[PDB]
């Protein structure tokens, strides 16, 4: 994974400035084999570059360093040394799921951005990007929406970004509906569903047309749902992606809510068969949750299939889902449960925003 | 179910 | 008895807006309109500074500098230019956050900070200033994560020096209140405490006030009802608090702490005095607030417990309705009426999702 | 003079940050009325709208100073208002002949010039040549000659400043001339001739052709000096300037030098009477010693006129001066007072640098 | 014994040429060139960091960086673009003023006294560096009112600190010697005893030694030769002088001082002890200097006394042919000769304008 | 009931 | 004579 | 004679 030798480069770092020469040199030559692969960013090339010249300085060469840290260059490097190692340390956080620490890191290596010789606004675009996503990842929709927002209308400005600036539309199109600003983001979508056409970029194609789905679920009309759900499931790259687990997932859940449970229930065995290949916990129990409550309905295995979304704290999940069940059960005349999940999904709207991070 | 992207 | 400052800031953006239309008529109103007001406006350095950067370019525009001058352009023309630029987006952003439209106000603090940068020698208090700002905007939409990101880089600043002890006080009081309202109780009552220490040290009055208060919300909303009747007592100690508007949140959480509890003897206490300071402030919010305690705890009626709540939501208080809604959601509960437990309980759902959709207009 | 309005703008600085009003209104209104004139420079009125500024902030409209200091605009009119103090100041000791403490304004001034936001490098230009003048006229050739190129360099680029170009051109070329590198100052004087020619500019040709009789003067070539000069005459402002008494003066000392002695006596009497007209001091020493050599010599009448001479410090003519009647005596055979003219001639090359002001 | 660090960073600049035309050659033998002799260069910060920056640009063009690597332009080509721009015109202009090209040194100081503004956090001791090594260029070329101008900008920033007692003094050595050389004989005494009093309270022997020569000089020029005689001993006691070549200066001026009162009893001490520094440094200069003494004062020779001066002349030392041929000048008219004392002071006059000619081409 | 500042 | 610009 | 520094 790209963030993990960024992760190495860091630590490359970390062994000079304790003055270890053997773990700095063995982390160099790691890096140099895993950057052969010439699997594109030249920045954690840069990045080496960089590293390479305080290496020299610190240790190979250099019959005298005790002018090392008067030396002129000394200054114009710490910058870019420092940019780079925020920049890739938030990069490893965000692969994390530490969103908080993500975007400490990210603002860091933002600010040193004006001081830069020759960025140029691409790069502010990046970082637009990045944080806006992180900031996505825990809920903050307005900040989120306004950072990419900034990156599209960067990107915009160039025929040569156009996969980005779409990749941009995407997220602001996410927000707004996780905002429930639904007929914002079915606009937001289609507008951006007809230039990815033009590009024929496949991967966003898919994923406008599995967005759409959500946006009609949870808009209520089911049929045009499913319609967009089966869409995205036609590319073929999105089956053997983790992320077709989503679409999967959805269109189990979407046919038990209408009346086809037969076809639904081919979709939950397909399910849980990706849910093993990819040792994906999450959407093991969140089918879990679809077979007891629609084939052999036990309301405390659905309780404890949500009980495990909480202990992941997928919040804005799991109300939905709780919020649903409380539904279908006041619609079969039970009152008791269905408060009872109703209480479950106001629970965890209440946590969505409390962080679980350290912060 | 939040969005994919 | 002054005129707010952010109302006198959106003229003088509107005279200059028609000194770049060139409109005689439309600029002289505005600023015959602008001096009368200007002193009687809460003083404000700024203000004053931007009203003469649009005297001086009125001049140029319309009094020919007595009928002899030259062209606009010189080299001082460029550093009038971002000045004014900045003022203007400074005070189109306190108009908006007057008006209670957060994120229109975010967005031209944020074009405004953006100018400060280009301003030379601008002290490091200013920019702390605008991540304030925007915090607090922030926090008025409920989005906690950022506004607390924003209020301690402000309180960042304010903490390098001495002379700043005040400004990093209010920065720890959004940062506490942002943590109840995210629900990290424990946190919000080691923050606060901690806070309330250094208003103690020092002696601020308003924001010991307010640091008991917001401890009364913590423990309320722990459930430690009879601790957060000490403190909603301790705040209202001070004796500037019952002449301020902010003071009826004081007594309504008296009022509503005090019926939470057997004693519907004292909470009339509150009730009838909050209902006083309700009109004598023409604070709707609050007397829609006390009637719901009232159609709750005396004599009551659901149907107008309902529609006093429909005021509030139609005021968009939906982090208020919300938890108002809980209550009345747990109390038939307690009861047993479980049809109108679970009625309310579906409304207090409702009130959070309007909470994520913001409501207001977004570009 | 435009000097002295600049230096009103000055007093006008001087007598706000004293605080007192009354004396301050007056000098805006004397330079309101020399300003109406429209007699040029938009710098006497950015600088007039920038005090009135200060001014307006200090007494005018104002209810409370208090917080004047700390108003958010201070920080920018000050820099203005300082960098056209300080330019103006400057001005105002080059009119003085002060030519080290102008030096010491313009350069306070040239380094205010990065910081205000849209100068475009004309201003740059401007301060070059200033700069490049006064080291010139103190003798400070090597320096000279770079500032002014550095202001030619960047007046080049624009057809909309070949006047300015050109008039760099010509102190480079005085400057060559005063060091004593003829053929260089020819052959720069004939390539600025050339397109001052072009543009068909009158005063620049003039003095060009004046400066080509200099060269060729100290060159030797007394004929096509003497050519040089008249065409220069021929210019019909030149007889009116003050300037014109230099090329007066040459062709009279040019034509004595020769056998010409009546022609030369009617420049003579031409410069007598310009130097009554103009009330020139050195122009009438300066013939005085024509006079006192060429017709009815006194050798001690010689002798005070260029004591007066060097009382004005006019060190590298006084030099010159009188290396050449130390030429004139040893040719007539009178070898005691040559040499006591060489001497007089030496000691006036020591002067040269001595600088005559604080430094 | 070590190699004069101006030299190495002619070939630094030279390596960095073959790398721009990419000759892998000529770049390889440069390289290999420059690490025989880089400690033992004269200790340089600055050598040792353009080196690896070249190395390292050596690299991307022709090692490949082990045959793997991306395109040269990315995010740190920038920054290290302008560090090694800077390097290469500080050195060029180190070279030329080792070779005493003063006006072609003053071109590439000011190039690189310009790029130095654009590098981060560059500490402003490095700017007065700069103005020092144009100053001390200036005065080699007799521009002595620039040359104070910039020495003493050097001294306004040493001057700012405890640190740099020692930079300061040396500025004023340099602003010193200019006012002597611009004949303020007056002022520059007040000045150098203001230096010998900071020299000596600090107790710098290389300034306290120089400052004494200097005052010597000043009384020298004034006339005052018995008080002139007294200096020149004074510096003379300092027991480091007798070994650096600057000794032959001061061994030189006691024996011109002496032969010029009676004593040419102990002058020709000096003079003996002067031409053995002479070639002991192999020092022409003040071997054709001291020989005008001995064909002046020892056996004269005016056949002789005037083609030694036509060395001097050839090796464009104007400024003191100027004053050597004025003395002389004076010589003959004390005797009583003066078409020789005149023809000596034609040739002192001849001297005075080839100072201000400059000899060197300029662009 | 949010809080006070 | 020192010339005239 | 130029001076030493
Ligand atoms: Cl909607
Ligand atoms: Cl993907
Ligand atoms: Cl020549
Ligand atoms: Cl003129
Ligand atoms: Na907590
Ligand atoms: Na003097």
């Amino acid at each position: 994974p790209s963030p993990y030798v960024g992760n190495l480069l860091n630590k490359w770092h970390d062994y000079i400035m304790q003055e270890k020469v053997h773990e700095s040199i063995e982390k160099r030559t790691e890096i140099k084999q895993l950057l052969s692969q010439a699997e594109d960013n030249k920045d954690l090339v840069d990045y080496f570059i960089l590293l390479d010249h305080r290496h020299s300085l610190c240790f190979d060469q250099e019959a005298s360093m005790g002018d090392v840290v008067n030396m002129l260059s000394k200054g114009s490097h710490d910058l870019l040394i420092n940019f780079y190692f925020e920049l890739f340390a938030g990069d490893y956080e965000f692969f994390k799921k530490n969103y908080v620490k993500a975007i400490s890191f990210y603002e860091k290596a933002e600010q040193k951005l004006s001081s830069i010789p020759n960025i140029e606004e691409t790069k502010f675009a990046e970082f637009h990007y990045k944080i806006g996503v992180a900031y996505y990842e825990i809920d903050q929709h307005l900040v989120s929406v306004n950072k990419v927002t900034k990156a599209r209308d960067i990107y915009k400005k160039s025929d040569m970004w156009n996969l980005e600036a779409i990749q941009c539309s995407l997220v602001v199109g996410i927000n707004l509906y996780d905002m429930g600003r639904l007929d914002d983001a079915d606009a937001y979508f289609r507008d951006a569903l007809t230039e990815a056409l033009d590009h024929g970029y496949d991967k966003p194609i898919t994923k406008i047309y599995h967005n759409l789905g959500l946006v009609h679920w949870q808009k209520g009309s089911l049929e045009l749902a499913l319609h967009y759900f089966r869409e995205a499931y036609s590319h073929e790259w999105l089956r053997d992606s983790p992320k077709g687990q989503q679409t999967v997932y959805m269109l189990s859940r979407v046919l038990y809510t209408m009346g086809q449970n037969e076809e639904a229930y081919h979709w939950y065995e397909l399910g849980i068969e990706m849910a093993r290949k990819f040792d994906d916990h999450e959407y093991k129990a969140k089918h879990d949750i679809l077979y007891h409550l629609y084939e052999q309905p036990s309301i405390d295995e659905v309780k404890q299939s949500l009980a495990f979304l909480e202990e992941r704290n997928l919040w804005p999940d799991v109300s939905k889902i709780a919020k649903g069940i409380s539904e279908l059960y006041e619609k079969k005349g039970d009152l008791v449960t269905s408060h009872e999940f109703l209480k479950r999904a106001f629970y965890a709207k209440e946590q969505i925003q409390r962080i679980t991070e350290a912060l | 179910q939040k969005g994919m992207y």
